[PDB]
């Protein structure tokens, strides 16, 4: 342990005591990485134990099991769960590995050396050494690069992953032809984030997802080798702060964007986040309602094309602002929704009402009626309707938990960016403890500023 | 020859608070006064 | 049809360019101001040795 | 200067440099 | 409309490149604190 | 004398407050679990909200004669 | 004493025991505060735990009924008690405690002992400031929570048809009183609430800015990274650079405080002026002198069937609040609305 | 007519904002 | 001379001797917040009415179309557009842009990108003046709450028509509809936000009065006490011991802050953390998480529903939602 007057940090900022303590800081991270693996083991087995097969996966409050289901372990055609034992092996292999990570995290925090600079020169680092920092940055990009090739090997070779856009309904599909075209892969990145684009949250098939992870796997292996054999160039010396709290703040602003991206990823996308496992999206459940009452009222003898609404726009089918035949109602805002149950009914010129008066399939109205009663609105105590709804069901969508948790975590880590990037830029400048009171720089400025 | 003679002062920052106060009240309330 | 549109509302174009002059706007204005920064880089310090940033 | 735990060695004086005139902290 | 779009993209990229190359033009040295 | 931290760390505090404090918790437990709280405060038990006369919410609707009316609304 | 040396009576023997520098100051005000404030807090914590509201309101409001912290309350009396003070010796309760609780008289127990508790607390901080020989600005600021409490809990129901339309003492019970004032009084539109928001939400700004401007213009008076250690409250110099603080905001916001005394009085002034103005608006709503309607936009929107503003949307939403809650919000009216007479949009 | 009065009250408020920044009573030190 | 053209421009942008500091965040902020300011004033005064709801009824918000300061607003973008990007150049005519709520999305995109850079240069001038940085962290709480109402709640609900209208009575519509659909009053993060602004108004009056009531006698009774402070004086114009030693007898002695630096941190942290939660509470209800729903929670024996105050809030809630957007809904579930 360590106290305040030997550091200048109180008990409430005492992890800042081990900034320049390389070995204690290593045990801080390995024990924390034990906790991420421990939670992923424990919350997996909690969700395996509380899995009920005669209920949907999204109804049971499961957020980790849809990730293993999206890889295609233990799922059948249409999102039916075959067996739960592949979800059990993923829970134990994290729960056992957490003890190994927990051991060396407790080891380097208590018994291992405080600074591993003089005894273990390969692992030792000073924060201002720009070669060693890029050296450690290069080691972990190769780990992230080889981790990104695990998803590609599992989709191309090791059984495949779940494709919700598969012909014949969604099941596990070996992705034999991943998209390696740079105009397609780097076309998502330069796409606008707004409606009809959705930056990278609209990636609509698994071939772009797996082919995009080929690109992110090679560039991180190549970019890792780039940073092992280079140092930052003099323009990068000129732009960055080279302290350990700066390197944290660089990571906090990068990861706070990623929390915002995965917030809008799980809310909007239904390819990497399949609706059989995560439930319908916000756009999916609202489009499912208009599709449900369109099939309800064709059977009750009504021309849903010629049916005029009370505003005069069209109760069931209206026209998109770019000219596509879409669903009417307040769900005109979600007209750029695409779904694997809905896209069989959709021709070039929007929806095809010839195809939609004669060829509504009975499985499509099964699935769209499921999505209407599992809309991602709920309550904080998991009630499950609009705020004007009685305590009947027990439901909040996983998409509603995944987006709300990761906007909040993405918001605070942007705040953590603003905290530490302000502090590390000021602590490197010398005035993070306060104004010097002898040369206050405002007193050497011209008044009437 | 009253010994109780005082002067009022009003610096420009208090002018700027006072002029702002009677225009913001006129921005606020005149929507109701014109009804 | 009735009016004239640009027709790029949901097309997902790279940086939202659809006339090729818009891409040369992006490269011209970046390139003009990269060149002003590059020529003016002689007044910013020659941070040439390794320990030459704002560090702690 | 005693080189506190985030770098940034202290500019001479210790914690609350007015202890000589005020006596406490 | 395209004349307006070309103009806005000259204007916006003028100010974005002022932002980017401004912080590349030795922002961390523009402190009053000496080391 | 006695500034709030030599009390909580003293064992004579806990030879008192490990006997009087649980017997007061149990005294609160038994005030409600013996049904006496329903009698003192006149809150109705979960089988006392609706008699056979009314199946609706009560309404006091009379100022000076409310004392015997709430006896008739409760069913006594 | 008194620089004429009389002999001490029993008052002086009582005055120095009350004005004693013990752990908790009693004083002369404590003969009014500590019996009343303990029974407002004791009445609220008893009523939210045990006392029903099934007879005054037709709805359960205690923990023993099934409510939690958000929905339990000490609810107001029925509209049949008018403005009766509901003394337990009163003509309604007549000595019986278990019916006084059922008649909602424990509401007025909390409301009256809370009102004389606020008098006891405001006299407390005149009494302490005269002992400490300070200026009495802490009490003058507490006139504004007393302006809010008296105008809402006391003045507002006296102008209405009874103590029923008072706020009940709860969390969800305040929330319907809030939704009562939107639906019935259009109280967001009232310009006294608008000055009340700008005072309350502008004092929160001044609290956050002055806290952050001080904490980021501090003088380096210590060596370690804990800047809280570099302070002794018997120091004669400022702990933060006011000159740096002025130059910062004069270039960020354009206008900054240059006077430290005017700053802290402005932090005093904004929440007090905000609450006194909003208290006047609730005085206006006691008589139903609402700022409900802009008549020049009602004449236009009735003579033009396509003139829609966000104002006329708000008027339609208040019609929705009025008709859909008042079959259950006002059970004394005994109004039954058939479902076809309540207003209703399309398909909801 | 009243919209002329509304904009005069809004222009007049933005006028005081302009004078309170660029013609403020300057804080004299010492 | 030796200095280039770009170097003399950098020493002018980062100059602390400008009257309003610019900084590198100000080369974004100033042309953004003069764009959004100019198009706000023109659209608050002279914009033609706007089909907010996408149902081809226009809603007036301009002073020249029969509105006053209270009821005037810059109307949000059309529901037919949704989250689509609708600049001026994607319209055929300028009047089609004005009809579909085009001015709103131009204000909101430049205002949000301007307050992110207002927060950036509050950092920057603190770094140029030798200050500690985190006034920007305090301003991140009204930035996040502005980001929640104009960006994140439209993103979650799928249209900029659900963003907050740019006006007084349009704000009130936004609040009333929000409470019907999400029950914001029963959400704990809004409860914490109210505790931040009621606490932040209590603490502004508390800290503001203890300092005012501890001023050293420097002036007479013929001149304000604000004359007793001199700008730039190095002595400390009030008695912190007398202020601490007054609030100590008022409730408890160890319930006060004898440390004025610790006092002003708590004075900053109570509103900022409270507004941080209500900015996230608004952003969790953006994804329809919603407020606590205790409707028909208390049930007696024989399975019958006892009402509570939450059931009365529901009667006020479902009165608004059967009347909000009264022509939009063709279908019984307001999922959008
Ligand atoms: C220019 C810079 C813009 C900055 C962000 C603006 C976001 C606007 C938006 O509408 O962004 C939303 C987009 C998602 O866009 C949606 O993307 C969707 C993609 O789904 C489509 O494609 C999918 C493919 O499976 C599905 O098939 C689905 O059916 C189909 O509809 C649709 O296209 C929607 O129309 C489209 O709106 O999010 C994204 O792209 C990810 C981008 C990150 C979003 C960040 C939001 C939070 C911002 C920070 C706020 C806090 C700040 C705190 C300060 C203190
Ligand atoms: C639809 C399409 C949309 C557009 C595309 C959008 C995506 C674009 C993303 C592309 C990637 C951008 C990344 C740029 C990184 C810049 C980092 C930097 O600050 O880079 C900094 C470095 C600095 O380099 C070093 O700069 C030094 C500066 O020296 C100066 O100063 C020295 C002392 O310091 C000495 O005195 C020396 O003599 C003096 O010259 C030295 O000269 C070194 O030799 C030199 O290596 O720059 C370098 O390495 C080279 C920088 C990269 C090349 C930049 C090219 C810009 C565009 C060119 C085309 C323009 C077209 C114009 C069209 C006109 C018609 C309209
Ligand atoms: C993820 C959380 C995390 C981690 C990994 C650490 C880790 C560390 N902290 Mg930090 N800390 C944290 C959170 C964390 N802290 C929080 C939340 C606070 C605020 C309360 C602090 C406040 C704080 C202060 C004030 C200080 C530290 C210090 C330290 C270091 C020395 C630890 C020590 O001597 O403890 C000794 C304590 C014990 C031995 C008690 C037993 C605890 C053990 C480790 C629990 C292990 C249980 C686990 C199940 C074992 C599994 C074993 C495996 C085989 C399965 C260590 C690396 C010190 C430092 O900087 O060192 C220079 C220091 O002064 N911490
Ligand atoms: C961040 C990722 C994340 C996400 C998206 C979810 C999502 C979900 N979890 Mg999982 N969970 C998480 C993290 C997460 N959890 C963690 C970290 C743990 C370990 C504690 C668990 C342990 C866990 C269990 C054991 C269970 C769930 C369950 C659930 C479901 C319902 C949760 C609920 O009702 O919350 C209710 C909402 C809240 C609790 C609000 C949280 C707000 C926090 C407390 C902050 C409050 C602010 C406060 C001021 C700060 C406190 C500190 C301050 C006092 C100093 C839902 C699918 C349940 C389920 O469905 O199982 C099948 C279930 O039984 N979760
Ligand atoms: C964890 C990831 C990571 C991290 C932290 C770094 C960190 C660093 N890299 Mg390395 N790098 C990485 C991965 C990473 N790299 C990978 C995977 C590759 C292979 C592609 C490289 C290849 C690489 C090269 C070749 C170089 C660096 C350099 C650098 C340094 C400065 C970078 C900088 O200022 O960019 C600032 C970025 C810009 C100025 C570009 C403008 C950015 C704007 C937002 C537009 C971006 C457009 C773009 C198409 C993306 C659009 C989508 C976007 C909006 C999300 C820094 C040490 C430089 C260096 O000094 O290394 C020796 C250098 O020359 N990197
Ligand atoms: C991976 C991210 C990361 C890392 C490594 C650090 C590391 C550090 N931070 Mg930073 N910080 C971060 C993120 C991070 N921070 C974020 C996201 C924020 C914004 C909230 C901050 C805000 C922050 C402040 C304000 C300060 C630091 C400080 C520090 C140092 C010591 C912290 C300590 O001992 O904690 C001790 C831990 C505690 C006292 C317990 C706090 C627990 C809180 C109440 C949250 C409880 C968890 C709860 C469930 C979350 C609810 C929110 C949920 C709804 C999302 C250390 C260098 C301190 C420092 O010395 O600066 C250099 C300092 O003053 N950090
Ligand atoms: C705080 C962080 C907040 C969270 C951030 C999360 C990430 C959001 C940003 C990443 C997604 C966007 C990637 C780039 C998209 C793009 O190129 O937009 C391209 C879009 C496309 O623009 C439109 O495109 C349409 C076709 O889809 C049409 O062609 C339209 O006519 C055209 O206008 O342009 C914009 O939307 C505005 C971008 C300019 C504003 C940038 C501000 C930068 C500020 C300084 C940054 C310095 C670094
Ligand atoms: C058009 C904007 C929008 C319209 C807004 C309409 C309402 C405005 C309300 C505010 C009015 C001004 C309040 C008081 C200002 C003040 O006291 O400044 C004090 C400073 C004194 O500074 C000192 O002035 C000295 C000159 S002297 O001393 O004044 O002679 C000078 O030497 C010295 O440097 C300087 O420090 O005054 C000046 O600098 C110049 C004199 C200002 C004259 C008053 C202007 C009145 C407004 C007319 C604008 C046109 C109106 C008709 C068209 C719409
Ligand atoms: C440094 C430190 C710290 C931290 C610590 C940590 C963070 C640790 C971690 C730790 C960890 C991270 C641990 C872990 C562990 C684990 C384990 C120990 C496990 C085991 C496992 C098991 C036992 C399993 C079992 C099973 C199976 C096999 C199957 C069936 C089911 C069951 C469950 C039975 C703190 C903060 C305190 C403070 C300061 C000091
Ligand atoms: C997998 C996947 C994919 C792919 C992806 C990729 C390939 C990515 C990449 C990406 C990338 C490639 C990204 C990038 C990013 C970058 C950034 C984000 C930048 C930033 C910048 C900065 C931060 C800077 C700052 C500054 C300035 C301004 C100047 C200089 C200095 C300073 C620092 C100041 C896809 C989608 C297809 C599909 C899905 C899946
Ligand atoms: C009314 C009345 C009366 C009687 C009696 C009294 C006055 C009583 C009082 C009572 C009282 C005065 C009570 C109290 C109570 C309290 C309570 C009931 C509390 C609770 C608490 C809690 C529940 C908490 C929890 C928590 C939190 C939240 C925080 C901390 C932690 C914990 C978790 C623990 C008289 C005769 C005068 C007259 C008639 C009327
Ligand atoms: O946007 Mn403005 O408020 Ca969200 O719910 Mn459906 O959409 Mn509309 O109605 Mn209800
Ligand atoms: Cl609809
Ligand atoms: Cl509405
Ligand atoms: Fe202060």
């Amino acid at each position: 342990g360590r106290d305040q007057e030997t550091t200048g940090f109180a008990w409430w900022s005492g992890n800042a005591r081990l900034i320049n303590l390389s070995g204690k800081l290593l045990g801080a991270h390995v024990a924390h990485a034990g906790l991420i693996v421990f939670w992923a083991g424990a919350m997996n087995l909690f969700e395996v134990s509380h899995f009920v097969p005669e209920k949907p996966m999204y109804e049971q409050g499961l957020i980790l099991l849809p990730h293993i289901a999206t890889l295609g372990y233990g799922v059948g055609p249409g999102g039916e769960i075959i067996d739960t034992f592949p979800y059990f092996v993923s829970g134990v292999l994290h729960l056992i590995s957490s003890a190994v990570l927990g051991f060396g995290g407790v080891y380097h925090s208590l018994i291992g050396p405080e600074t591993l600079e003089e005894s273990y020169p390969f692992f030792g680092y000073v924060w201002k050494d720009k070669n060693k920092m890029t050296n450690i940055l290069g080691y972990h990009l190769i780990m992230l690069g080889l981790g990104a090739w695990l998803l590609v090997w599992k989709a191309m070779y090791f059984g495949g992953v779940y494709d919700t856009w598969a012909p014949g309904g969604g099941d596990v599909r070996v992705i034999t032809n991943p998209t390696t075209n740079a105009a397609v892969i780097f076309g998502y990145l330069v796409k606008s984030p707004f409606g009809g684009d959705g930056w990278i949250c609209s990636v609509d098939n698994m071939e772009d997802i797996i082919g995009g992870h080929i690109w992110i796997g090679t560039l991180e292996i190549l970019g890792g080798i780039w940073h092992i054999y280079t140092t930052p160039w003099p323009w990068a010396r000129r732009a960055f702060v080279w302290s350990g709290e700066a390197y944290l703040s660089y990571s906090l602003g990068a990861i706070g964007v990623m929390g915002f991206i995965a917030c809008c990823m799980s809310w909007f996308n239904n390819t990497a986040y399949p609706s059989e496992f995560y439930g319908p999206t916000g756009p999916e459940a609202s489009q499912s309602q208009a599709f449900t009452f369109l099939v309800r009222d064709q059977r009750l003898g009504a021309n849903v094309a010629s049916a005029q609404g009370p505003t005069g726009l069209g109760k069931y089918l209206m026209r998109s602002p770019t000219g596509e035949i879409i669903f009417g109602g307040e769900t005109m805002r979600f007209w750029d929704f695409r779904g694997p149950w809905l896209e069989p009914l959709r021709g070039p010129n929007g929806l095809d009402l010839n195809k939609l008066k004669n060829d509504i399939q009975p499985w499509q109205e099964r699935r769209a009626a499921e999505y209407m009663t599992h809309a991602p609105l709920g309550s904080l105590n998991s009630v499950g309707g609009v705020a004007t709804e009685i305590n009947a069901v027990n439901f909040v969508s996983p998409r509603s938990w995944l987006a709300c948790s990761h906007f909040c975590l993405g918001f605070f880590f942007f705040i953590g960016h603003l905290w530490h990037a302000g502090r590390a830029r000021a602590a490197a400048a010398g005035f993070e403890k306060g104004i010097d009171r002898f040369d206050e720089p405002v007193l050497s400025m011209r008044p009437l500023d | 020859p009253n010994p109780n003679k005082q002067v009022v002062e009003l610096n420009r920052t208090s002018l700027y608070w006072g002029l702002l106060l009677i225009f913001v009240l006129a921005v606020l309330f005149s929507s109701y006064i014109f009804n | 049809l009735v009016d004239e549109r640009m027709n790029g509302d949901g097309t997902g174009r790279p940086f939202g360019v659809n006339d090729p002059v818009l891409g040369w706007v992006l490269l011209g204005v970046f390139g003009t101001m990269w060149a002003i920064w590059f020529i003016g880089q002689k007044d910013l310090g020659d941070f040439e040795d390794a320990d030459d940033g704002l560090k702690l | 200067a005693w080189a506190a735990a985030a770098g940034a060695a202290g500019a001479g004086y210790g914690v609350y440099r007015y202890e000589a005139a005020y006596g406490a902290a | 409309m395209l004349t307006l779009k070309i103009f806005v993209y000259t204007v916006v990229t003028f100010f974005v490149c002022l932002f980017i190359f401004g912080f590349l033009s030795n922002d961390p040295a523009r402190n009053p604190g000496k080391n | 004398e006695r500034p709030f931290s030599d009390i909580l760390t003293s064992i004579r505090y806990w030879v008192i407050h490990s006997i009087t404090v649980p017997a007061l918790f149990i005294a609160g437990w038994l005030f409600v679990s013996t049904g006496l709280a329903y009698d003192v405060f006149g809150t109705p038990r979960p089988n006392e909200y609706f008699t056979e006369d009314r199946q609706e919410a009560p309404l006091i609707t009379d100022r000076f004669n409310a004392l015997e009316q709430v006896k008739k609304l409760s069913g006594n | 004493i008194g620089t004429y040396q009389e002999k001490r009576t029993w008052f002086d023997d009582a005055d120095d025991w009350l004005r004693q520098d013990r752990f908790v100051f009693v004083g002369w005000s404590g003969l009014l505060l500590f019996p009343c404030a303990y029974f407002a807090l004791g009445g609220w914590l008893t009523g939210t735990t045990f006392v029903t509201s099934w007879y005054t309101h037709g709805l359960a409001t205690s923990y023993l009924e099934g409510c939690n912290f958000l929905t339990a309350a000490v609810s107001t009396p029925a509209n049949s008690m008018a403005h009766s003070l509901l003394f337990v010796w009163g003509p309604e309760a007549q000595g019986d405690f278990t019916r006084w609780c059922q008649l909602g008289g424990l509401w007025a127990f909390v409301a009256l002992h809370g009102a004389f508790g606020l008098i006891g607390f405001m006299l407390r901080q005149f009494e302490i400031a005269r002992s400490v020989n300070l200026r009495p600005y802490n009490a003058i600021a507490f006139s504004a929570p007393i302006a809010v409490f008296v105008s809402v809990f006391l003045i507002y129901p006296l102008g209405q048809s009874g103590w029923f339309f008072a706020p009940s003492f709860g969390v969800a019970a305040i929330f319907r009183f809030i939704l009562f004032f939107q639906g019935f009084h259009n109280w967001t539109l009232n310009p006294f609430h608008m000055m009340g928001v700008a005072g309350v939400l502008g004092a929160a700004l001044l609290c956050a800015i002055h806290g952050a401007t001080v904490e980021n213009t501090l003088f380096e008076d210590g060596d370690g990274a804990n800047t809280f250690r570099a302070f002794n409250p018997t120091q004669a110099e400022e702990t933060y650079s006011m000159v740096t603080a002025n130059r910062f905001w004069s270039q960020i916001f354009g206008v900054a405080f240059s006077n430290k005394r005017w700053l802290h009085f402005f932090m005093l002034l904004v929440p007090v002026t905000g609450l006194w103005m909003s208290a006047i608006g609730v005085v206006g709503l006691a008589l139903n002198l609402r700022a409900y309607d802009f008549v020049s936009q009602e004449i236009r929107a009735a003579e033009d069937p396509e003139f829609e503003t966000f104002y006329t949307k708000n008027i339609l939403l208040n019609e929705g609040i009025r008709a859909w809650m008042a079959a259950q919000d006002q059970p004394h009216e005994r109004l039954v609305f058939p479902e076809e007479v309540l207003p209703r949009g399309n398909a909801l | 007519m009243e919209a002329l009065v509304y904009t005069f009250l809004l222009v007049g408020t933005l006028g005081i904002i302009f004078f309170s920044i660029f013609f403020r009573d300057p804080p004299r030190m010492i | 001379e030796n200095s280039s053209l770009w170097a003399r421009f950098c020493e002018w942008i980062t100059s602390t001797e400008n009257r309003l500091y610019i900084g590198w965040f100000g080369v974004i902020m100033i042309p953004c917040l003069l764009t959004a300011t100019s198009v706000f004033i023109i659209a608050f005064i002279a914009a033609p009415p706007v089909d907010i709801d996408g149902i081809r009824e226009p809603v007036s918000g301009s002073l020249l179309y029969g509105n006053n300061i209270i009821t005037g607003a810059v109307i949000p973008t059309s529901n037919a557009i949704g989250l689509h990007f609708y600049p001026i150049w994607e319209a055929a005519s300028l009047d089609e842009w004005l009809y579909n709520g085009g001015p709103y999305q131009l204000i909101v995109c430049h205002f949000l990108l301007g307050v992110y850079c207002y927060m950036g240069r509050e950092w920057e001038l603190s770094f140029r003046l030798g200050m500690r940085p985190w006034i920007a962290v305090a301003y991140s709480a009204p930035v996040a709450a502005a980001s929640a109402v104009f960006l994140v709640y439209p993103i979650g609900q799928g249209s900029f028509s659900d963003g907050m209208p740019l006006g007084i009575s349009g704000t009130f519509n936004f609040m009333i509809v929000f409470q019907a659909e999400h029950n914001i009053l029963m959400h704990p993060f809004h409860m914490l936000g109210v505790a931040g602004v009621f606490g932040g108004s209590l603490f502004s009056a508390m800290h503001g009065s203890l300092v005012t009531s501890s001023l050293i006698r420097e002036t007479t009774e013929n001149e304000s006490a604000n004359e007793g402070y001199r700008f730039g004086q190095e002595e400390e114009t009030y008695n912190i011991v007398a202020a601490h030693g007054y609030f100590g007898r008022l409730i408890f002695q160890y319930a006060s802050f004898n440390n004025s630096r610790s006092l002003h941190f708590f004075l900053a942290a109570w509103p900022v953390i409270g507004i941080w939660f209500t900015a996230l509470g608004l952003s969790t209800m953006a994804f329809n998480l919603n407020g606590f729903n205790f409707n028909q929670s208390v049930v007696d024996s024989q399975g019958r529903v006892l009402n509570t105050w939450a059931d009365i809030i529901n009667r006020a809630n479902l009165g608004m939602e059967v009347m909000h957007e009264r022509n939009a809904h063709n279908f019984p579930l307001d999922l959008a």
